[PDB]
């Protein structure tokens, strides 16, 4: 299918994914065009922070969905 | 003296103590917790969370009172968030751990969802044929706003409008144009929550390939009108009032969280809370802080 990621600048990029893909696979694809390592990424959907290990099927992420990308600020 | 209890820092735990001071300053959230936990009188995260917030939402009962909140971290460490008890963490990530745990706890139904829960719209029209793909509604628990770039004075209203502005999206499959082609995409706000958490993204990505702390001051007001960012043309006014501010000092790797919040009535008096230390603070100091998380409540 095809999903959207709201990036750090507010620009929204397009990704090609499958419902069987894990989000570490998706974080890998965000790295491809944004250059953010997966360990530095936080993906939020429907108010949920997406857990590396699950697939897009467990979160029921369907076509034309918008994921939001934010970094981790330690303190 | 109208001072709340402080919270001990048992090992870079300011990220939790700052969030708890902010959350306890949101009366609508505490009223919802009391309503939600009232069913248990007919373990759980909500009971542990309410015990701390109820105590922090009132003036201290003893002089220079200091509490410990790590019972809360213990239960999250056990079931929801596998983290150390000594490493620095992000107060916004914790907010989403708490908010996800409460939605999971509610799912297991005459009671309402928690007041932070809102819904956003996503509209998209192909620029080629001009047909408007069906609207998509997603829920949100907070607004994560990118901070724009000589920007003169920088305002929260500017950050909000940028979050709501339209953009050009290339290479998406138009169903009419059957195809790819280029779309115009825009996010609006459908259902506003009673409790509004605003996250100002103070980490960006540099041209080199390394994170950058955003130190720039973003002007924010005690009063916030959210009408300009609504999807639907309904007649209901949407006015919000500032309850608390979480502030992050330091760089990307290292840092410290601090919280400005209102004094509890047993109002217009403010407090600076840094872990175990509580001071009276003026509204001028609050409005000059470098906000990271903003807690608004609908009036
Ligand atoms: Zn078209």
């Amino acid at each position: 299918m095809q999903i959207f990621v709201k990036t750090l600048t507010g620009k929204t990029i397009t990704l090609e994914v499958e419902p069987s893909d894990t989000i570490e696979n998706v974080k890998a694809k965000i790295q491809d065009k944004e250059g953010i390592p997966p360990d530095q990424q936080r993906l939020i959907f429907a108010g949920k922070q997406l857990e590396d290990g699950r697939t897009l099927s467990d979160y029921n992420i369907q076509k034309e969905s918008t994921l939001h990308l934010v970094l981790r600020l330690r303190g | 003296k109208g001072l709340v209890p402080g919270l001990v820092n048992l090992g870079n735990t300011c990220f939790m103590n700052s969030l708890l001071q902010g959350l306890s300053a949101c009366p609508a959230f505490i009223r919802w917790l009391e309503e939600f936990t009232s069913q248990y009188s007919r373990q759980y995260l909500s009971l542990t969370l309410l015990h701390l917030l109820k105590a922090l939402s009132c003036q201290e009962v003893t002089d220079d009172e200091v509490l410990d909140a790590s019972c809360l971290l213990d239960v999250l460490r056990m079931y929801r968030w596998q983290i150390s008890s000594f490493e620095e963490q992000d107060a916004h990530e914790l907010f989403h751990v708490i908010t996800s745990s409460l939605e999971d706890e509610r799912d297991r139904h005459w009671k309402s969802q928690h007041p932070f829960h809102g819904r956003l719209t996503s509209n998209m029209v192909c620029k080629h044929c001009e047909h408007q793909s069906p609207v998509r509604f997603d829920t949100f628990d907070s607004l994560s706003l990118s901070i724009p770039a000589w920007g003169h004075p920088l305002t929260l209203d500017h950050c909000l409008h940028h979050f709501i502005s339209s953009e050009s999206v290339r290479d998406v499959v138009c169903d009419n144009c059957t195809k790819r082609t280029t779309f115009v995409k825009q996010l609006k706000l459908g259902k506003l929550p009673q409790c509004l958490c605003i996250h100002l993204q103070r980490l960006s990505w540099s041209s080199h390939g390394t994170p950058l702390k955003r130190h720039e001051h973003v002007q924010f007001n005690e009063d916030l009108d959210m009408d300009e960012y609504k999807y639907h043309s309904n007649a209901s006014t949407y006015l919000f009032r500032l309850m608390a501010v979480v502030v992050h000092h330091g760089d990307m790797h290292s840092g410290h969280f601090v919280t400005y919040r209102r004094s509890p009535p047993s109002s217009n008096q403010w407090l600076w809370v840094s872990d175990d230390t509580v001071r009276k603070a003026s509204l001028q100091e609050v409005l000059s802080s470098s906000a990271y998380l903003l807690f608004y409540e609908r009036v």
